[PDB]
């Protein structure tokens, strides 16, 4: 019933794919977001914090500021923190 | 100029009734709403791409 | 037997804010992979040593295998910044950490020493090979093999390396085979 | 087996801009105008043979020295190799470059790979 | 990748490029499409084009790794692909992944 | 979705940069084709340039623009970081909502001001 695996199958195949790619990327050059930011925001008005992050791979707490520095976020109305351009 | 500027109005008009065609085959049931998408998914590979340009300028 | 070092493990203070990306395109033999690591990897071949240059100011070098040599080394690296032009101080040259090597030269029984010596030291073959004597006195940890490896790591200054050697000497003296 | 290739690539993208030339509002004739220029380029170098050309705390910087000459890296006219890198390794000082996709010009001839490996010491 | 720009068939497609827009010939704008399609093209003909396996050997001098884009300076090097060999005592190379 | 011209983000992107540099102490009326030739931009395209100077500084709320140059709209006073005896001293309407969103984005974070203005009359609070 029992075997002795050393690292679990599953586990591995999660290590392999976190190899492949780092977060910890630098930020250089970053008004060219606001341009791939805007780009985004004139398709639909708002977009939730987590489809801006599916754009911008840099630190939540870092775009928050990208993105309070360029807009607000409004509630939209249900929970679900929502950035906007600002109208002026 | 606003002679062209009431055909740009129709060119609005054009617009309106480009998205009325599209859901009209739709309400009837997209091609350009497609190559939007193709598009908007060319930006980020065209950025990097420029990037990719301007470090081989440098560098050579 | 007198212990070798061959490392000096050593952090130094630049004293001013330093553009990463502009010190990695100009400076010869740098790497700056910011997604792996956040610091440019700077290596001279005159005296072999690696320099990790980090955004802050503050730099580590590694590699040198003497203490006079690892005090030039860092001069020189703080030398390519000045070159570059960035404004560029030196202060607080300070180890803080040198790994030594030597050779007892008589086979060694660690199950034993692991017998009488519970209290300081811990062995377990299928995780490390050799056995850790991790030492209160002089603060060193001390990775011993059945060959006879005294493998000396975590002393701040040179004399802390000999002196745990000869202490610990006495004991292995005693389980030779 | 490499002239034939740049035929190739010249034909498949003069076909391919055509439109995008008659959609800017362009004659035929300037597209073949730039066939024309591109093809009299390189016969007029002669690099190879075409069918179209047939036809103290402070002194940091007092020690000095130690760094070598910058300008050495760039001539111009260097063997120049293009390349993919499927892994590039380092032990110390010993690299292992793991290559692939390459065109190179060395002493003047060129030559072409789809998988390269080389070894050096830095 | 504009990696390919800067070779004999690339440069050639500037200047010429360049004339026509000397010239007013032909124009920019539509010369960066052409450069983007130019680039497109020649890296779908690279993709479809392929070569032999061979074997080689080196000597390093400077690095750089910036962009994903590896660009080494190697001297007193001598490369032999097959049969033919190449010696050499400065080669650049620029690798792209 | 309705008309787009050249790349998105150039209207909420221009009015920031124009903003921007303003502060930044470079202060001086400009134009949209002086902001393109700044920003190096020029190259929007004459139609994109022309829509987003005749419609997109015209949707512009309330465009403060005398004339031929646009101006800033929602901070009547300049930014100049000192002075308000004017406010103080219009008792007429109770400080006259003395807001926070209109400062700390100069060179002194309200908080170097507000010291002074902690030591002049000014007086800051929060709800």
């Amino acid at each position: 019933t029992n075997y002795k695996p050393v690292a679990n199958h599953q586990y591995n195949i999660e290590y392999e794919r976190k190899k492949k790619e780092d977060g910890k990327r630098a930020r250089a050059d970053k008004q060219h977001v606001l341009d791939m930011l805007f780009s985004a925001f004139e398709k639909h008005q708002y977009y939730n914090l987590k489809d801006l992050v599916d754009i911008t791979k840099q630190p939540v707490v870092y775009l928050k500021e990208i993105l309070k520095e360029i807009g607000v976020q409004n509630v939209k109305g249900i929970h679900k923190n929502t950035w906007e351009l600002k109208p002026e | 100029a606003q002679l062209k500027f009431f055909e740009q109005l129709d060119q609005i008009e054009k617009q309106r009734k480009d998205e009325q065609e599209r859901e009209i085959l739709m309400r009837a049931a997209q091609l350009r709403l497609k190559q939007k998408a193709k598009e908007m998914q060319q930006q980020e590979l065209a950025q990097m791409r420029q990037r990719d340009a301007n470090l081989t300028a440098l560098a050579a | 037997i007198v212990p070798q070092l061959q490392n000096i493990v050593s952090t130094v203070n630049l004293g001013c804010k330093l553009d990463l990306k502009t010190i990695a395109l100009r400076a010869r033999n740098a790497e700056y992979n910011p997604k792996r690591f956040a610091a440019v990897i700077m290596r001279i071949r005159e005296p072999r040593t690696t320099a990790l240059i980090f955004s802050s100011g503050k730099m580590v070098c590694t590699g040198a295998k003497s203490e006079e040599q690892s005090r030039l080394a860092a001069r020189k690296y703080a030398r390519v910044v000045q070159k570059l032009g960035f404004p560029a101080k030196f202060l607080d040259f300070k180890i803080q950490n040198m790994v030594g090597s030597c050779d007892v030269k008589f086979p060694i029984r660690l199950e034993g020493l692991v017998l009488t010596h519970q209290q300081f030291s811990s062995y377990e073959p299928e995780l490390f090979p050799g056995l850790i004597y991790r030492m209160i006195k002089p603060r060193i940890v001390l990775l011993i093999f059945v060959s006879g490896k005294v493998v000396l790591t975590g002393a701040k200054v040179r004399a802390e390396i000999y002196e745990a050697f000869e202490n610990i000497y006495p004991i292995l003296k005693g389980f030779r085979k | 087996t490499v002239p034939k290739l740049y035929r190739s690539v010249i034909e498949d993208v003069i076909n391919d801009v055509r439109d995008i030339f008659l959609d800017d509002g362009v004659d035929e004739q300037v597209l073949m105008e730039l066939k024309t220029l591109w093809e009299n380029k390189l016969m007029q170098s002669r690099a190879v043979d075409g069918f179209h050309s047939e036809e103290e705390e402070e002194p940091l910087n007092s020690e000095d020295d130690v760094s070598d000459e910058e300008g050495q890296e760039l001539f111009d006219t260097e063997n120049v190799v293009v390349c993919q890198y499927d892994k590039i390794h380092r032990s110390k000082n010993k690299w292992k470059f793991h290559l692939k996709d390459g065109i190179m010009n060395l002493n003047g001839r060129d030559y072409i790979f789809s998988k390269a490996i080389g070894d050096a010491e830095w | 990748y504009q990696l390919y720009r800067n070779t004999t068939l690339g440069n050639s497609l500037q200047e010429s490029l360049d004339e026509l827009i000397q010239s007013q010939q032909i124009t920019p704008q539509l010369a960066l499409q052409v450069l983007l399609q130019f680039d497109k093209a020649i890296n779908a003909a690279l993709a479809q084009r392929v070569r032999n396996r061979v074997n080689f050997r080196g000597s390093l001098n400077t690095y750089r790794f910036c962009d994903n884009v590896w660009t080494f300076v190697l001297n007193d090097v001598e490369f032999r692909e097959v049969t033919e060999l190449i010696k050499v005592d400065k080669v650049k190379i620029v690798a792209c992944d | 979705s309705g008309s787009s011209g050249y790349k998105f983000g150039v209207l909420a992107k221009i009015v920031n940069y124009m903003k921007t540099r303003h502060q930044r102490g470079d202060t001086h009326p400009l134009t949209l084709d002086e902001i393109l030739d700044e920003t190096q931009h020029l190259d929007i395209g004459l139609k994109q340039k022309q829509w987003l100077m005749t419609e997109a500084l015209v949707n512009n709320p309330k465009i403060e623009v005398i004339d031929g140059k646009y101006a800033f709209k929602p901070k009547y006073n300049v930014r100049d970081k000192k002075a308000l005896l004017r406010l103080l001293d219009q008792h007429d309407q109770r400080g006259l909502g003395g807001i926070l969103l209109e400062d700390i984005e100069e060179a002194l974070p309200n908080s170097q001001k507000a010291v002074k203005a902690l030591g002049d009359q000014i007086l800051f609070v929060n709800r």
